[PDB]
RNA sequence: UCGGAGUACAAAAAACCCUCCGAGUGAUUUUAAUCUAGACAAACCAGUCAAAAUAACCAUAACAUCACUUAUUGAUCCAAAAUUUUGAUCAACGGAACAAGUUACCCUAGGGAUAACAGCGCAAUCCUGUUCUAGAGUUCCUAUCGACAAUAGGGUUUACGACCUCGAUGUUGGAUCAGGACACCCAAAUGGUGCAACCGCUAUUAAAGGUUCGUUUGUUCAACGAUUAAAGUCCUACGUGAUCUGAGUUCAGACCGGAGCAAUCCAGGUCGGUUUCUAUCUAUUAUAAAUUUCUCCCAGUACGAAAGGACAAGAGAAAUGGGACCAACCUCACAAACGCGUCUCAGAGAUAAUUAAUGAUUUAAUCUUAACCUAAUUAACUCAUAAUAAAUCCAGCCCUAGAACAGGGCACA
RNA sequence: GUUUACCAAAAACAUCACCUCUAGCAUUACUAGUAUUAGAGGCAAUGCCUGCCCAGUGACACCAGUUUAACGGCCGCGGUAUUCUGACCGUGCAAAGGUAGCAUAAUCACUUGUUCUCCAAAUAAGGACUUGUAUGAAUGGCCACACGAGGGUUUUACUGUCUCUUACUUCCAAUCAGUGAAAUUAACCUUCCCGUGAAGAGGCGGGAAUAAAAAAAUAAGACGAGAAGACCCUAUGGAGCUUUAAUU
RNA sequence: AACAAACUCCUAGCCCAAUACCGGACUAAUCUAUUGAAACAUAGAAGCAAUAAUGUUAAUAUGAGUAACAAGAAGCCUUUCUC
RNA sequence: ACCAAAGCUAGCUCAACAUACUAAACAAAUACAAAAAUACACCAAAAUAAAAUAAAACAUUCACCUAACAUUAAAGUAUAGGAGAUAGAAAUUUUUAUCCUGACGCUAUAGAGAUAGUACCGUAAGGGAAAGAUGAAAGAAUAAAAUAAAAGUAAAAAAAAGCAAAGAUUACCCCUUCUACCUUUUGCAUAAUGGUUUAACCAGAAAAAAUCUAACAAAGAGAACUUUAGCUAGAUACCCCGAAACCAGACGAGCUACCCAUGAGCAGUUUAAAAGAACCAACUCAUCUAUGUGGCAAAAUAGUGAGAAGACUUGUAGGUAGAGGUGAAAAGCCUAACGAGCCUGGUGAUAGCUGGUUGUCCGAGAAAGAAUUUUAGUUCAACCUUAAAAAUACCCCAAAAACCCUAAAUUCCAAUGUAUUUUUAAGAGAUAGUCUAAAAAGGUACAGCUUUUUAGAAACGGAUACAACCUUGACUAGAGAGUAAAAUCUUAAUACU
């Protein structure tokens, strides 16, 4: 396991990736 | 069994071994709790509640004098001479409801147990029995089948001399002149009128005692009991008579 | 290299608070044990030589914030009070035990 | 062991086989399987795929 | 071994060959008693507090204090002292009453729980490219380089981890045979230059073929002699010991220097030292359609003040490699085999970087991930083309055909 | 001359020589002997030599003491003749401070020391230079004749060792006839590639290839077969050897 | 949308997984006590159950009809030749 | 259809009784080199048993272990012990004779090793087997009856594709779905271990405390003891194979090391030489290389080599024996393995270490805190299983828990939701951990890295494959149905005249 702060854009947990993709910003149309 | 180790191969250490660490039974300092326990005297307790219970059911009878032998035949107490038992001690558990009148002989008595019996007009006497004699006394029939003369009863050791010599304990070796004054002290202490035992019709039975060198009632050392022929043998030589009577 | 730090291993002494508020305690129960003076003793609470707080009477444990008036014979504490400004008062926490059972009751033993 | 596991898969395989036959017979009329099933349930016709 | 602070942020507990402080007792007098409710703590052994009661003394008097006050310590047995009491760097500190070295002459039970060789993980170290310009370059950042710094990737080195194997994954260099990558040494095409030419420096594109022979060292490496178009970098169990070698590492023998009183030891040297296997399975056992150098010529021309000195085009001769053959020479005591000898070796399409024409978004210009048409142009690769070709005589004998099986002849011979 | 019978035949051991040590003597060794004798050892002919040191240890004396051809040992720091070097001087410790000789050696490392000769080319070989701060004098130093199935180098002559292989015979080999074994073997109807995975797949995943058998060949893989790894660690598992371990 | 589980409904039930240790109900084959009499019942006893120890003994295969082994020639048959 | 299969006797085991105990055979020859009729002799002997082991090491100690005269009790008591492991009496008690003896012992891999201590392997001490089947008659062999059932073959070679099978199907394949089995591990299809296959044989054993059932009960037991509901009786229990070694007594110097006896060899050639001189055979050693490597050979063959009148080879026979012998020291040789022979006995030596552990089904089900010559193991605590008793357990609002600054959040507690929890009596296993998310530490703000705390998981579904990620309350049958996690991810951009 790696530290909390790394140098290589630590890969997120797959469940967290879905969270980062469902909470995106949609500009008004 | 298990998987590997000393469990599956059955070579675990002895009992009480904690794996190199000093065991629990070796880190406690020695103290004398059982020091000389094999030489301490033991006395089987007899309660007045049980003594009353035996009399009511006919296990023992007060008409005939009661001693250790009569208690054993009545299945009241069991004495094991081997386990350093020196007789029966009288305890005062049932002193309040004791209404019997007996001439009981024990090996140890308490102040309240003596007072309870003397209230009804009984007689209490304490006598010492050597383990050699006590084995004979508790089991007389097996002894009579050994074909041996009845031996003299041995004296109490120096430790037990004061207990059986003082009149407060109703010792068998005590001076009889001090019994009447000692009996009245108990009557005064517990506030019960002391009966005049000499005026009762059973005075002959209640005054029966044993010689300090005598085991059974009416028998003498040196006598051989031939149970098959129902006859009693007696010695004649001067040395034999002197030895068995000294 | 080689290790220079030695002797850093020592088990904890379990210093802390034992009886919370509302617990029913009897006489002799240790309310709390401490290293420094964290909770000061209050009513019906003793203080051992090792600064442990034990209840003196059977009752309910209560915690309270009260004022602090140090013993005049304590030189260090009275000096701290002396240097305080006029508008300030020391406040400390205390542990109390409100008694539950009464001291005793009168019963009829004999009517002559 | 293979007997029991295949017995569990026997129900799945036959269900898959039926859907292929339903899809084949539905495409023959120019209607896809997804449209043939949901629009038949909306008519309260409860016929299983068997 | 024992205590304090952080790691352990707010009840408790909580680890590391983790980060920092200490303790193995002194000073003083207030010389600190007996007995018992209830609790904290804890595997156990141990450790801690403590009301009431009794005695001591103000005649209804119990916390010895200070030094971070927290640690200042040791169980049984046993021994000594009066019976009250005391006794260990038992520090390996839950403590065997008293015991060291060496083994490459080694043995046995086990471990991939645990090292060396190999793979794998990771990228400190190593390697390759780009971003940023202070400066070096006489002037001039980027012809050639580029400090202090930024960023992405390769998995060759020494490490790090100890994940698969210790009822065995045989370990350096060579010999044989090589498969592959391109971060290209040569061969081909091209941009830039502080490129006149010649000789160079640097960058883009291309992996079909090629990359020498010797003296010393076991050597890979390195130095040196001669040469070549060039003597590339690296992976493949740092390829390849059921194909070979054993010089070196790496057993048992023996010296020299040193360490040890010795036995013995030294990534210190020196001499010697068994390299096993009958192939069960998988896999495999021939198509062709060339490459490079040198000479002559162009030409002492182009280019240059001179000195020096070309490319392209043309012609010729050799070498290696592929595939074949004995008239001669040579090996040659068979009528054959063989090399040192002789013979042969190829057209079209198609491309990468780059160069040029026409032309719009942008009525200019502009090779165009703008269209149409068209041009100059690496190697691969593909193909033209060449080889193979008749279903069903076959006992026997012969054969320049052959392990067996097949194949070619046997009418005039 | 001798040795590890069955991986080492040697530079190891022995050996003539030299030297040290212990013993004044009788019926089974030594010995049917008596110090020019006989045992316990070291070192290795010959030739030139074998330097200094009894503090420690050991032995003897068993007291002082005596012994190193007994085990063993045989030095720093600072300054000083233009510069370099250091004859010399100051000072300290020791039982004495490495003397003669030889020397990049079979002699820690530096090391492929430096130089000359040999070769077209020399990490080799021989000859010199030389602090070897870890050479060195019977645990022997140094020099030489003869000798050596020891180790290294050079010249000459020969040759398939090699540039570069080829021809022909015999034993094997392949076919036929006779007899007929071994290690090995979980079951196999026993492919290739990339990816995955206890980290190197005939079996998993994604794709490719695919009538079935026989005989003869080459050894890349089956972490091939063989020996419950000799290396390494562990085991309150063994043994041999030595002593300043404990007990005796 | 659809397709998709050891999940959850539907129809019947004998009505919910597992390594070390622990608990329970049954039971194959032997002998004995009484039954049984085309092979069993209730009990009491044990040498009471083998797909696995480079297991033991015996028999079989595979490797494999493979590796490897032998007799000089002719004749008039035992005499002459070749070594 | 071959190979094979089946049988029930031979005899054996454990006792009892019992005479009282080296059998049978001894014509002749038997301790000369045994089985050889016959000559001046010598003859004989003893010295405590040690150790493997236990104390988890090992030095004092370690039952039985040569010699006891028994049984019921005293008693596992007094005592003796690095006072540890363990060792352990006596005084004093009990015991009525002869017959009733046979078998809940085996049946040819069993039972003695046995058909036999014979074959055979060893110089010797010593080790030591396999092997039998017809019937009343084989003086019924043109002979008869019985299973024709183990592996292995024949009858009958094979046709794309795959742990060899299942779902099936009109149909053997073709199709679809499935990473052999045990052991050992955090995790094995693993290229980690073992097995060619078949038959026979081969591995849990003890009753102090306890639970269940029963007798009798303040008493129980067919003496000796235990007793404040206890005592007596029954039932329920704890394996197999393996070291290197250690000690004692025997047998081995016919090979080899050395020595004492007694013998026998060295031709030619060169030199005043029989000089540990020289050339070269017989003869003796074995340098170098190649074949050979289950070979001709458990050390050889071919070529080539060194000595060859000596410190030389060699025959016969004798001597030295394991705490030793012997050695021109190689830690050599002493009968094909010598850092110390072989055989037997102690011996079923002992292993915390490896391997093995045999019928069906069902219920519940654990990843490590503390000491330890201890981390390859044990003994406690926690957790858990079986039985029992009892009342409260989890969730848990307000209040409450420190002083300079300080997050996620813990402790404590009524209601409520729900049935859990505690105590008592018996217990074993485990105490060698892997990843993911979170808070930290060491490292390179490296590792599938390492040390702690909180939480999760170890699907037969999904992420193509996949221990740790996501969906999932793991029963059986059906040719019914609804759903959950989830299957191709984005941009790949810049004219400025
Ligand atoms: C390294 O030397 C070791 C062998 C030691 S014993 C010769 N290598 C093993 O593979
Ligand atoms: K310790
Ligand atoms: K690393
Ligand atoms: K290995
Ligand atoms: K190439
Ligand atoms: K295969
Ligand atoms: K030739
Ligand atoms: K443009
Ligand atoms: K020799
Ligand atoms: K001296
Ligand atoms: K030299
Ligand atoms: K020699
Ligand atoms: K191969
Ligand atoms: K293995
Ligand atoms: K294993
Ligand atoms: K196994
Ligand atoms: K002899
Ligand atoms: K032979
Ligand atoms: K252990
Ligand atoms: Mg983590
Ligand atoms: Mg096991
Ligand atoms: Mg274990
Ligand atoms: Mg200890
Ligand atoms: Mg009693
Ligand atoms: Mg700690
Ligand atoms: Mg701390
Ligand atoms: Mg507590
Ligand atoms: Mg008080
Ligand atoms: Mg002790
Ligand atoms: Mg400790
Ligand atoms: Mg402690
Ligand atoms: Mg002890
Ligand atoms: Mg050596
Ligand atoms: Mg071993
Ligand atoms: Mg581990
Ligand atoms: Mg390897
Ligand atoms: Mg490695
Ligand atoms: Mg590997
Ligand atoms: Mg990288
Ligand atoms: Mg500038
Ligand atoms: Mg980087
Ligand atoms: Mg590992
Ligand atoms: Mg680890
Ligand atoms: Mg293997
Ligand atoms: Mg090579
Ligand atoms: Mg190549
Ligand atoms: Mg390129
Ligand atoms: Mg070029
Ligand atoms: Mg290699
Ligand atoms: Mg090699
Ligand atoms: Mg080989
Ligand atoms: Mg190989
Ligand atoms: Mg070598
Ligand atoms: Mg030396
Ligand atoms: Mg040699
Ligand atoms: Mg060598
Ligand atoms: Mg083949
Ligand atoms: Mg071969
Ligand atoms: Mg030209
Ligand atoms: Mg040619
Ligand atoms: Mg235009
Ligand atoms: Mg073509
Ligand atoms: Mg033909
Ligand atoms: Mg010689
Ligand atoms: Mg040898
Ligand atoms: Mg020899
Ligand atoms: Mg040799
Ligand atoms: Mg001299
Ligand atoms: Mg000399
Ligand atoms: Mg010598
Ligand atoms: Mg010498
Ligand atoms: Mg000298
Ligand atoms: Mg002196
Ligand atoms: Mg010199
Ligand atoms: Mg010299
Ligand atoms: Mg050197
Ligand atoms: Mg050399
Ligand atoms: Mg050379
Ligand atoms: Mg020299
Ligand atoms: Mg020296
Ligand atoms: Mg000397
Ligand atoms: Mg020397
Ligand atoms: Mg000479
Ligand atoms: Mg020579
Ligand atoms: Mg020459
Ligand atoms: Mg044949
Ligand atoms: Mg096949
Ligand atoms: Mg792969
Ligand atoms: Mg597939
Ligand atoms: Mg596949
Ligand atoms: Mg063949
Ligand atoms: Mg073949
Ligand atoms: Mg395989
Ligand atoms: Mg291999
Ligand atoms: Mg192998
Ligand atoms: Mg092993
Ligand atoms: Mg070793
Ligand atoms: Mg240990
Ligand atoms: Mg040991
Ligand atoms: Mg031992
Ligand atoms: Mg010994
Ligand atoms: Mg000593
Ligand atoms: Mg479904
Ligand atoms: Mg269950
Ligand atoms: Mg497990
Ligand atoms: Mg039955
Ligand atoms: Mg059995
Ligand atoms: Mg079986
Ligand atoms: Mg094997
Ligand atoms: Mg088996
Ligand atoms: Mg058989
Ligand atoms: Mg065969
Ligand atoms: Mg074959
Ligand atoms: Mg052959
Ligand atoms: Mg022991
Ligand atoms: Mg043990
Ligand atoms: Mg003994
Ligand atoms: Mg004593
Ligand atoms: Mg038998
Ligand atoms: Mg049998
Ligand atoms: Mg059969
Ligand atoms: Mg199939
Ligand atoms: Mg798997
Ligand atoms: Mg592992
Ligand atoms: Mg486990
Ligand atoms: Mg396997
Ligand atoms: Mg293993
Ligand atoms: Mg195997
Ligand atoms: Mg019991
Ligand atoms: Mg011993
Ligand atoms: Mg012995
Ligand atoms: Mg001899
Ligand atoms: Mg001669
Ligand atoms: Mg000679
Ligand atoms: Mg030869
Ligand atoms: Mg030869
Ligand atoms: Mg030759
Ligand atoms: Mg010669
Ligand atoms: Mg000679
Ligand atoms: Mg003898
Ligand atoms: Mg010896
Ligand atoms: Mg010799
Ligand atoms: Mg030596
Ligand atoms: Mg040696
Ligand atoms: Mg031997
Ligand atoms: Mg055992
Ligand atoms: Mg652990
Ligand atoms: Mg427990
Ligand atoms: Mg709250
Ligand atoms: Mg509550
Ligand atoms: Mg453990
Ligand atoms: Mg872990
Ligand atoms: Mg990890
Ligand atoms: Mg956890
Ligand atoms: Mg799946
Ligand atoms: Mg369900």
């Amino acid at each position: 396991g790696s530290k909390a702060v790394t140098r290589h854009r630590r890969v997120m947990h797959f469940e967290r990736q879905k969270l980062m993709a469902v909470t995106e910003y949609i500009p008004p149309k | 069994r298990g998987h590997k180790g000393e469990r599956q191969r059955g070579t675990r250490p002895r009992l009480g071994f904690e794996g190199g660490q000093t065991p629990f039974y070796l880190r406690i300092p020695k103290y004398g709790f059982n020091e000389g326990h094999s030489f301490r005297h033991q006395y089987q307790p007899l309660s007045l509640n049980r003594l009353q219970y035996l009399i009511d059911l006919g296990r023992v009878d007060p008409t005939q004098p009661i001693d250790l032998t009569q208690l054993v035949n009545g299945r009241g107490v069991t004495i094991q001479p081997s386990k350093r038992d020196y007789g029966v001690q009288l305890v005062e558990e049932g002193a309040d409801t004791f209404k019997a009148k007996v001439n009981i002989e024990v090996q140890m008595a308490s102040e309240l147990a003596i007072a309870a019996i003397e209230k009804n007009g009984g007689v209490v006497t304490t006598a010492f029995y050597d383990p050699r004699s006590l084995e004979i006394l508790c089991k007389p029939v097996p002894f009579f089948l050994r074909g041996q003369p009845i031996p003299k009863r041995m004296l109490p050791p120096e430790a037990l001399v004061p207990y059986y010599t003082d009149a407060k304990n109703r010792g068998y070796l005590a001076d009889p002149a001090r019994f009447p004054e000692a009996r009245l002290e108990l009557a005064r202490k517990y506030g019960y009128v002391l009966p005049d035992i000499t005026k009762d019709e059973l005075f002959k039975m209640l005054s029966t005692r044993k010689d300090p060198r005598q085991i059974f009632f009416g028998l003498a050392p040196g006598w051989v009991v031939n149970m098959a022929d129902k006859k009693i043998l007696k010695p004649t030589d001067e040395n034999l008579l002197k030895y068995y009577s000294s | 290299g080689s290790s220079k730090n030695l002797g850093g291993k020592s088990p904890g002494k379990r210093f802390g608070i034992k009886k919370m508020e509302g617990h029913y305690v009897h006489a002799g129960n240790i309310l709390a044990t401490q290293r420094h003076f964290r909770w000061h003793p209050g009513a019906h609470v003793g203080l051992g030589k090792n600064k442990c707080l034990y209840a003196l009477e059977e009752g309910v444990v209560r915690y309270t914030k009260e004022v602090y008036v140090p013993n005049p014979s304590n030189s260090e504490a009275v000096d701290l009070v002396t240097r305080l400004p006029q508008g300030a008062v020391l406040y400390k926490t205390f542990v109390h035990v409100v008694p539950a059972k009464p001291e005793g009751t009168f019963k009829l033993v004999a009517m002559l | 062991v293979k007997c029991t596991r295949a017995r569990r898969l026997k129900k799945r395989s036959l269900r898959t086989l039926w859907i292929n036959r339903i899809t084949a017979a539905s495409q023959e009329h120019g209607l896809k399987y997804p449209a043939f099933i949901i629009n038949l349930i909306k008519c309260q016709v409860e016929l299983n795929r068997k």
